[PDB]
């Protein structure tokens, strides 16, 4: 068996790679000394490069990733060596070698656990360099780069500097321009990146990202209002990074919907102490979408109501409360008042009306189940809710 | 001693597929006056038969196999052929006449005529023009069904047909029906462009394509003010066939198919019925007038003039 | 992705490389994402055209080095993007002025189409519905004759070109191959049967109207005799990004076109050419594989083109005007 793998490796080093890869992985000391040959080969090829050796490098990277996946101090050394050998070849600029190297680095980094202090400056600069020049790339290179970024963010938890996310959510960042791809896979990986960034336990590094997202949403909303011949609003969550910018109608709508969908990472959390609460942001800050934007752009209103309903249904509509308990001592009243005001309107859409009715029915059925919610029938919001239901 | 004459169960053939008159509808006609005539026009797969059936004596919850007007079957779509041939006839209990129509300039008829003028190509165009003129001179209203927006060739055809019509001029109302609409087409921004294009493309059509059948007042758009549109033409959109939080359905962005169908039917039935000729006509009189008009259109002179030009 | 006029004026990296010219044309409905842009992006597998970005005609050119293929997209009054602008301009700034305006627009579109029909290797026509308008049969019939009255003038301007011998005689590299692309549009393996029926109907209609003949020289275009030339794009969630985003939010809260084109591109890229003649006596068909500079040398001369306006004014609203 020691020499049997040599023939398979030689054959695979030449669409059939999946079969040999699976066979080798299912087939299974010697690997420790065997990886040295590949490492030396890559180093020698990189040194001699300074252009037909690219296919060989790609094949070697693929076989190396397959053998390592078939399966604690040399991991950092090997990772640094691979990163240096990959970054050295900065002349040919081949997409195959870059994709293979990205996959190899991702699996190597994922092999360990986020319980060490490995060198992060090299990985961060490598990811940023690859992202800064991945605009007009192939459909696979973009996905590989995004996956690598997600893995890097997840691996480095609470240790990522604020500058990492500060330059990642700015208009000049290419990440914001990668979500416009027509393929659903690109949008999915982009959303995954946003989810991973927003799923951090470090409040100081997450506050800047949250503020940047809110600023972008405010800029898009202001652009829509200006294009609809109406004054701007939501000046309490504006950002300096988006002081002067232009967003098209379709672009603004897409950006607002994407940000609202991305906010579900923190909105649907299972227990994040930020200044603008998600509930207050979707119930009081974004109150202009129901005045005039609900007629020309009902999608934004529907998305806001849907995310608010999804966030409230996971906490039993905040009935027990009516630290966390004291902070949410006035949520049911606000929900009832909002439902009553929205239902009493006469300029609602079919989808919006159906969603509001479903929410109202769920809240009502909920009201009488307890025998302890009797005092909740005297507050004025309940009267407004009943009036809306009757009207 | 006042029971109705009879009830029609299925539509009949008013004109044979060979462009021949079929006098077989007098058995269901009376001597009453103030009759309404509705006609339809469109391409091959627009869905004129389904619309006519749903608007005359059918419901969306019913089945397509029992419709008053035969619809295209699944086995026919794969072959790329047409279903409706000639002109149909059907009258509801409210004494409302409905007239169907075969596709105009459809490749199915052309292919069927290949294995059967200078070339067998202008014949289809002339048949379409004949049907359009006939529907424009003996019908109270004509509904144009379009599969997609802005074909750019239907407007020219309509103008040419009205220019070669047989004959203080009478011009029936024109309705623009956009079948198989999507969410993107149910936005005010797109609606303004649609109305603007329709108005600019038919500035000198002489037809009554505005001032009636305004979907804006039919509660379709709750908060859309009437002044938001420079000129609201008669255009209607028909969409495609259609613990508690997890059961919420998908977001379509457009009203229900049944609601829009019912609204369209009500608006069509509540339309005006202006006089056709310079005298009052009854059901039997209208039938005879239509027969005479068709006979005159067949052996007309303008058609020959247009024929020698192709 | 630059304008054709802005490309001929201006190469060293690909001064001499065998390429294939592919023309794209047809109608397009009123939508945010046009069919041509999506087609180019899908074929090139990259975002060539980024999302959210007197006369009413335009010709765009794009080169692909990874595949060595040039694409020429055509936009005219047929597309809704240009029609909307034309209507908006006409709204602000008589029964006789509008007719002349539309006639001029149609003539310009016809001239552009004729230009594309003589400097392209493979061309494809798109449509928003499965059914194809028979009006095209007449358009082509009114286009072929037009080139017959312009061919002597075109060969005079490209006489001093390194294109070759057959190019100077036929004013074209080789008989272009036309492809048809339709969309499901909610209709309906049934796809194969529908495609075969559409191909048979198109072939019969074109043969009856004398548009397609046995000889592959006199005819302006031909179709394959044993391969597939009709593709139907199935429905997908790519269109209307708002709907896709909403679906993703809801989920979180709880052959092929490429192969269809390479099947024909591999023939021209291998210098084999095309051979479509079943008139009981086929004859060889001229074919050439020029380079970048070699193709531009003739494209610029053909695009720069006295008597063209006079010849184009003799050729549709002409019938309606005459009848009126
Ligand atoms: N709004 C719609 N939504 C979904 N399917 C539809 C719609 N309208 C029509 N269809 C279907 O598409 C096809 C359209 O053909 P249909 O029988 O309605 O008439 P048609 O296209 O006018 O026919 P003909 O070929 O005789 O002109 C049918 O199979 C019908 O069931
Ligand atoms: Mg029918």
């Amino acid at each position: 068996f020691s020499t049997n793998f040599r023939d398979t490796v030689d054959i695979l080093v030449g669409s059939l790679t999946q079969q040999v890869s699976g066979w080798l992985q299912s087939l299974e000391a010697f690997s420790t000394t065997l990886l040295g040959q590949f490492l030396e080969d890559m180093e020698a090829y990189a040194e001699d490069l300074s252009s037909v050796s690219l296919p060989k490098l790609a094949a070697l990277l693929r076989v190396f990733s397959t053998v390592v996946r078939s399966i604690a101090y040399v991991t950092d050394v090997l990772y640094r060596v691979m990163r240096c050998v990959t970054a050295a070849n900065q002349v040919f600029f081949s997409e195959a070698v870059l994709t293979a190297a990205n996959e190899c680095v991702g699996v190597l980094l994922g092999s360990l656990d986020p319980s060490m202090t490995i060198h992060c400056d090299m990985v961060i600069t490598y990811g940023l360099d690859q992202l800064e020049n991945c605009q007009t790339c192939g459909t696979d290179y973009i996905i590989s780069v995004l996956n690598l970024l997600t893995l890097i963010v997840e691996q480095i938890n609470t240790k990522l500097p604020s500058s990492f996310v500060e330059k990642l959510f700015i208009p000049s960042s290419k990440l914001l321009f990668l979500r416009y791809h027509k393929e659903k896979e690109v949008v999915a990986v982009a959303h995954a990146v946003y989810q991973a960034v927003l799923s951090l336990k470090n409040i100081p590094v997450l506050e800047t990202a949250y503020k940047l997202i809110l600023g972008e949403m405010t800029c898009a909303l202001n652009n829509l209002l200006h294009s609809l011949q109406l004054p701007e609003a939501c000046s309490e969550i504006k950002h300096e990074a988006f002081k002067n910018h232009v967003f098209n109608v379709d672009n603004a709508k897409f950006v607002v919907i994407f940000d609202l969908s991305a906010l579900t990472t923190i909105g649907n959390a299972k227990n994040w102490a930020l200044s603008p609460t998600v509930f207050a942001l979707l119930s009081k800050n974004l109150m202009i979408v129901h005045s005039d934007l609900a007629v020309h752009f009902p999608a934004i209103q529907y998305a806001v109501l849907y995310t608010l309903y999804s966030h409230c249904t996971r906490h039993d509509h905040f009935i027990s409360s009516s630290t966390v308990t004291t902070a949410t001592k006035k949520h049911f009243s606000i929900i009832l008042n909002l439902l009553g005001i929205l239902l009493k309107k006469d300029n609602l859409n079919q989808d919006t009306r159906k969603l509001l009715m479903t929410w109202a029915l769920e809240a009502a059925v909920l009201m009488r189940k307890s025998e302890t919610y009797a005092p909740l029938f005297s507050l004025p919001s309940f009267h407004k809710f009943c009036k809306g239901l009757l009207a | 001693k006042l029971l109705p004459p009879e009830r029609m169960k299925h539509s009949i053939k008013l004109v044979d597929d060979q462009m021949n008159w079929c006098d077989s509808a007098i058995e269901y006609l009376l001597d009453q006056t103030d009759v309404l005539v509705v006609g339809v026009l469109g391409l091959q797969g627009t869905g004129k038969s389904m619309v006519m059936s749903l608007l005359s004596a059918n419901t969306p919850e019913e089945d397509q196999r029992t419709y008053v007007f035969r619809a295209q079957s699944a086995e026919m779509k794969e072959r790329g052929g047409n279903q409706t041939s000639g002109i149909d006839f059907f009258i509801t209990q409210e004494r409302i006449v409905f007239l169907d129509t075969q596709p105009i300039l459809s490749p199915s008829i052309l292919d069927h005529l290949i294995n059967n003028y200078n070339l067998p190509h202008t014949y289809v165009e002339m048949q379409s023009l004949q049907i359009a003129a006939f529907l424009f001179t003996v019908c109270h209203v004509v509904i144009v069904v379009q599969d997609w927006f802005t074909d750019l060739s239907l407007y020219r055809f309509l103008q040419t047909a009205e220019m070669v019509k047989p004959s203080t001029e009478y011009y029936p109302h024109l309705v623009f029906l956009q079948n198989k609409a999507r969410r993107e087409d149910f936005c005010p921004r797109k609606l303004r462009q649609m109305h603007l294009m329709i108005d600019q493309l038919m500035a000198h059509s002489h037809l009554r394509y505005k001032g009636t059948l305004s979907m804006l007042q039919c509660n379709v758009f709750p908060g859309l003010p009437p002044d938001f549109l420079d000129s609201e033409v008669n255009l209607f959109l028909v969409p495609f066939m259609d613990p508690l939080f997890s059961l919420l359905p998908g977001y379509r962005g457009h009203p229900s198919f049944q609601s829009l169908v019912s609204k369209l039917r009500s608006q069509v039935m509540s339309m005006a019925r202006p006089q056709l000729s310079h005298t009052i006509l009854t059901e039997k009189n209208w039938f005879h007038y239509a027969a005479r008009i068709w006979d005159g259109v067949r052996k007309s002179s303008a058609l020959a003039e247009y024929s020698r030009l192709l | 992705p630059v304008s054709l006029r802005d490309l001929l004026m201006g190469e060293p990296p690909w001064r001499e490389d065998e390429i294939c010219v592919v023309g794209i044309f047809g109608k397009t409905a009123l939508r945010l994402n046009s069919e041509k842009f999506s087609l180019v992006n899908t074929v090139c597998d990259r975002q060539v055209f980024p999302l959210f970005r007197q006369d009413y005609s335009l010709l765009q050119a794009y080169y692909s080095q990874e595949s060595k293929v040039l694409y020429l997209l055509l936009t005219s009054i047929c597309d809704n993007s240009q029609l909307l602008r034309a209507c908006r301009a006409l709204q602000s700034g008589p029964h006789a002025e509008a007719h002349e305006f539309w006639k001029h627009q149609e003539k310009l579109q016809c001239l552009s189409l004729l230009y594309l029909f003589s400097v392209c290797h493979i061309l494809l026509l798109v449509h928003p519905t499965c059914s194809f308008d028979i009006t095209y049969d007449r358009v082509f019939r009114a286009l072929d004759g037009l080139r017959q009255k312009v061919l002597p003038l075109l060969k005079t301007a490209i006489k001093d070109c390194p294109v070759g011998k057959d190019w100077k005689l036929n004013c074209r590299p080789c008989p272009p191959r036309l492809l048809f692309l339709f969309q499901l549009n909610g209709a309906l393996s049934p796809k194969r049967r529908l495609q075969h029926a559409l191909e048979d109907q198109i072939y019969r209609i074109f043969r009856k109207s004398r548009v397609l003949t046995n000889q592959s020289i006199n005819c302006l275009f031909t179709v394959p005799a044993n391969q597939a030339f009709v593709y139907i794009v199935p429905g997908s969630q790519e269109e209307d990004p708002v709907g896709m985003l909403l679906d993703q939010l809801r989920s979180h809260c709880t052959f092929t076109l490429r192969e269809f084109l390479w099947q024909h591109v591999e023939l021209v890229l291998s210098k084999k050419g095309f051979d479509d003649s079943v008139g009981r006596n086929p004859q060889p068909s001229h074919f050439e594989l020029p380079t970048y500079q070699k193709w531009i040398s003739a494209a610029s001369k053909l695009y720069e083109v006295s008597k063209i306006l006079s010849s184009i004014k003799v050729l549709f609203l002409d019938i309606d005007t005459k009848f009126s």
